[PDB]
């Protein structure tokens, strides 16, 4: 969760609303197990 | 007592898997830069 | 143990000076380099134009709007009609070579936005059916949208990147970012990345050169309204071979 | 001898990395937490240095996430209908060799831009029932440029140099390795180019993306036969990649094909993360909380 | 490698508009600004990454995780954020 | 090369004495033991609490019928709600932890009977269903004969342990009897038994406690008729890892 | 020779992070540190939860205004009633432990002001009598002057620091500035300091920490008005000593 420690402080004449980024990714330690097969993308026939 | 890795044909694309080769080199794709920044650092001092 | 915030980049009779740089991506961790004799096939002597091709070209200025979408280039495409670069590549069938390429984007303290600058390796750009089955030419995109050439072409879906993969992964390939509260510019310098030592600079475009506004621009009244983007790329280690007439397409 | 190299043949492990020791931190000009996103280079922030962390020897392997690993399965990569009865009465057929017809198989592939490896063929016929009676099939393998059958008794079936396999339906599935055949130095799953010179006016523009290094002739397959048989039968081919070189890593597509060989998705996008309420609700109940 | 999070994930929120957090200038004190889980393999925010589209090719995972914010507004605009990563058993904590 | 029958047990600042003893059972062998960096997973550093949870707890009192069936406690969950103990249980998400449990009973010289006192690991709680088939709630049984809390359950079968499984054989676990003609006490000293290194204090319960009277409690008219059985526990080398909002159960 | 402006302070499980930051304060310059075998009285063995309470706690956030007069805290008071820290507070008699100190207060670069940021030992507070001379109610604070809890208490006249000590001399005690125009930011480190080794945390508070607003806030139309001023504390060799039944006041 994201909160506000204080709040987001503008002078005047600027815009008073931002965007974050938020790029994830893995550690050092990271590991995988057992490869399988995905369910991202399906398909109903051949691509011909 | 390990009997596998053996060809048994004169072209060697005939061999099995290569699966003793396990190399992880990330730098290539995390690090791609050219100043090389240190973790403890600001990086844009 | 940091980066400089300065930089300037010479190579042939140009230099680019900037004062607000994140860094320098060098792409996959490998320099521009000649072909070696170990990895060419052509038996004919290439042709290395040192300082005439190998500089840096300021090629297409795009103006960054609220509602902007994004454009993208191809190295080789957008080089072929410009000075002796283009010329080489016009009279001769192979070609290899690197690029620097440099992206300024520059605004106040009061604006804000971030653009996604990324060297895409065969960016293949893809064609939005609307479901439609039997082959119609909707079904593949026009030369004008593969082939931009110095102009560009602004993205249609960058959700997508045009290619039906997602823009969230497109960190995976050499990018930077241009956050203007952080950096004006964008620096990649990319080695020649293909499956043969040469190839055609007028069929195959090796790199697909994006940027994409992710965040929006956005300022308040008064606050200059024309932020331009402007792309300067430079060709390193450039060689030709099979030299005939010269082949505009 | 050799028995030394036959006894270091075991998959060895090489585990993930260890967790060290850390300690509170307090002091200025020392700050890992703080990055550049911008350089484009990912976070070296470790554990270490953002919590305290105990001493972890980490023995979990990682030798399963190699790329050979990940490929080195067979999958289905074509299937092909050997018609002989109904109005198709041709008992062989000629199947263009496109590994790019099957999701799993080529969304998998594309996850790499440059390929070059070699390949397990494996073909399993059976007819519609699912019944493998003895019958003769023939799978010639056609390079590009070698003359294509066009019927089950055409001279070029004699296969005098072309490859050709022999095996009957109850026969264990046929399997044969394939070296890495192309001219260029990779197969090459995207090509942002186009395959000859000219304007590239045309209408459709059929031919952007086509590169000819990829494409390796077709598989020719019949049944061994006098005449007509009555029976259909389907060749599901399964390919194993072996000695896998990858380059260029590439996003996992997101959006369905469409087609065979071109990368076209529909004008409805759907979006790569499915839909929650709004930006703050997670359906994750947890526990009753102690004291709320 | 650090790939995009779909953190905006909302009904509604088209295209790129997607991929950020949208942050403002409260009027009240200690307000959430965002959140979302952090299981990889599961619907949500973690399928525009490259570690989620990966994870999904393997049953079983390991290993501490990442995310890099970048704050994408003015120069001259300053803010303070708390980021709390609960562990489990708690569902998402409702103040800060 | 024998046992004493005086025995004094001091665990942080609570000290258990008794006179009638027969020995103390050290289940499996093994002392409780800290995590070995070797073993562990968690990250974060646990915390070891030393002195104000490593400590003897008096926890319930039942009173020994002539037709009593026995009763049953669940380590971890009958001290979730008790001292600084049931505080870092309910605070971390991870726990591990031994115990020496000690249950007290004395009568007279002129009373008989024995009881079983047992630590059965991983005592998984079965319902008497009767011969229904279709999976009413009857099939299994309620969160309160699961996790009794401090009071614990009376059995309702004890020949069957309540779990399908013979009491004879209950015998094949860490075990101690309390004969009234020869000792008044039970001593076992359990080790962390899991298949994880740390785990929930709340979700799981690590081990059962049963007190289970084989031979009936008999005495003659004019003695004591209450008969009580005390329970007594104490963790050893409890530690607590993932700190967050304290959370009941 | 200098100090940076950037700081991170790791105790725990909780991390704070400043990039605007004057240096950190150390009381006395001295560290906190456990209690010496030389100096204890106790007997009784203490127990040290290192992870599980020496860590960061947000407590509160006050809302600074133009016309505000300042707030104050007491150290021990101020964490009896939250996290693990609380519960051994009120599980022990006995308790010792210094703090870490930071609050934090943000503005843009077009707010202005300072407030003074003091860590006041034995800071007991006055009442102010209007010459009542009958020793009526009105000669002495209510508890709730006294320990104000975690919501704190402001000030009613802050130029005496409601002691009758002037607040000029305030700078005494070990304190710091947050003057909007150089840090956002004042950490104290704070030893035990007591004329005894231990001490209960529920009677007796050993520190006061004063935020009071020298130079008042002022800002032009257009600015965000809610300025915030945030507490956060952390115990540092936390001891505690003297187990019995939770009391809470
Ligand atoms: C005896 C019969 C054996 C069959 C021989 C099979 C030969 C197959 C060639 C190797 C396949 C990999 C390359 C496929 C690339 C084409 C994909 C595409 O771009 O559409």
């Amino acid at each position: 969760t994201i909160w506000y420690q204080t709040n987001f402080v503008v002078p005047p004449d600027t815009p008073t609303e931002a965007n974050i980024i938020a790029l994830g990714a893995a550690q050092k330690n990271f590991t995988l197990k057992l490869c399988k097969d995905t369910d991202e993308i399906q398909q109903t026939a051949e691509y011909q | 007592i390990n009997f596998t890795n053996i060809n048994y044909y004169k072209d060697s694309y005939a061999a099995s898997a290569s699966r003793q080769d396990f190399a992880q080199d990330p730098a290539k794709f995390t690090r791609p830069v050219l100043d090389a920044i240190r973790e403890a650092a600001a990086p844009l001092q | 143990g940091y980066s400089d915030r300065v930089a300037q980049l010479t190579v042939g009779n140009s230099t680019i000076t900037t004062q607000e740089a994140a860094n320098i991506v060098l792409s996959y961790g490998e320099w521009p380099e000649y072909c070696p004799s170990t990895d060419a096939t052509a038996v004919d002597k290439p042709t290395r134009p040192d300082v005439s091709v190998n500089r840096f070209y300021t090629l297409s200025t795009k103006s960054w709007k609220t509602e902007s979408t994004g454009w993208y280039w191809k190295f080789p495409d957008v080089l072929n009609d410009t000075g002796v670069f283009g010329q080489n590549a016009q009279f001769h069938y192979l070609y290899r070579s690197g690029f620097c390429m440099h992206v300024q984007c520059n605004a106040s303290k009061f604006h804000q936005g971030a653009l996604l600058v990324a060297a895409i390796p065969e960016f293949v750009i893809a064609a939005s059916s609307p479901a439609t089955k039997p082959n119609s030419q909707g079904l593949y995109p026009d030369f004008a949208h593969t082939n931009p050439g110095k102009d560009g072409q602004e993205f249609r879906d960058p959700y997508v990147l045009d290619a039906g993969i997602p823009l969230s992964q497109a960190l995976i390939f050499p990018h930077q970012w241009i956050n203007l509260r952080t950096n004006n510019c964008a620096t990649i310098i990319m080695p020649y990345i293909n499956a043969l030592p040469f190839d055609s600079a007028l069929n195959h475009s090796n790199f697909g050169l994006v940027v994409i506004p992710i965040s929006p621009l956005k300022y308040c009244n008064g606050a200059t309204t024309e932020v331009p983007i402007t792309l300067t790329i430079a060709p390193l280690n450039s060689e030709f071979s099979g030299l005939r007439q010269a082949i505009k397409q | 001898s050799a028995v030394s190299a036959l006894a270091d043949t075991t998959i060895s492990r090489v585990t993930a990395a260890n967790t060290a020791a850390s300690t509170h931190s307090l002091g200025t000009g020392r700050v890992p937490a703080l990055q550049a996103a911008e350089t484009g280079a990912s976070s070296n922030s470790s554990d270490e240095n953002l919590i305290e962390t105990r001493c972890v020897m980490n023995r979990n392997g990682v030798n399963e996430a190699s790329v050979e690993h990940f490929y080195s399965r067979a999958g289905l990569v074509g299937v092909v209908e050997v018609k002989d009865s109904g109005t198709s009465l041709d008992g062989y057929t000629v199947w263009p060799i496109d590994v790019m017809g099957f999701v799993q198989q080529r969304r998998k592939l594309e996850l790499s831009t440059y390929m070059r490896f070699d390949a397990e063929f494996t073909f399993v016929s059976n007819l519609n029932n699912s019944t493998t009676p003895g019958m003769l099939l023939q799978y010639m393998y056609v390079p590009p440029g070698a003359p294509k059958p066009d019927s089950r008794k055409s001279y070029q079936w004699q296969t005098a140099t072309n490859p050709s396999v022999f095996a009957k339906l109850s026969d264990p599935p046929p399997q044969v390795s394939v070296p890495f055949m192309s001219p260029a130095t990779a197969y090459q799953w995207f090509y942002d180019g186009y395959p000859t010179f000219g304007e590239h006016k045309q209408a459709t523009n059929l031919q952007y993306g086509q590169c000819p290094n990829n494409m390796m002739g077709h598989f020719a397959i019949r049944t061994v036969s006098e005449s007509t048989t009555g029976k259909n039968i389907h060749v599901r081919v399964y390919m194993r990649i072996k000695h896998v070189r990858a380059w260029v890593p590439r996003p996992l597509r997101s959006q369905a094909y469409m087609v065979k060989n071109y990368p076209t998705y529909s004008q409805t996008i759907t979006n790569t993360a499915t839909d929650r309420a709004s930006i703050t609700t997670t359906d994750y109940e947890g526990g009753v909380p102690a004291s709320p | 490698v650090e790939t995009i999070l779909e953190v905006n994930n909302t009904t509604g929120t088209t295209g790129v508009s997607r991929l950020l957090i949208p942050v403002r200038a409260q009027n009240n004190v200690d307000q959430l600004c965002a959140s979302f889980q952090v299981d990889p393999g599961r619907n949500g925010p973690w399928q525009s990454t490259m570690v989620g589209q990966i994870c999904r090719y393997y049953t079983q995972w390991s290993g501490s995780l990442k995310v890099t914010f970048m704050f994408t507004g003015s120069f001259m605009a300053t803010g303070k954020m708390l980021i709390a990563y609960t562990p489990p058993g708690s569902a998402q904590p409702t103040t800060r």
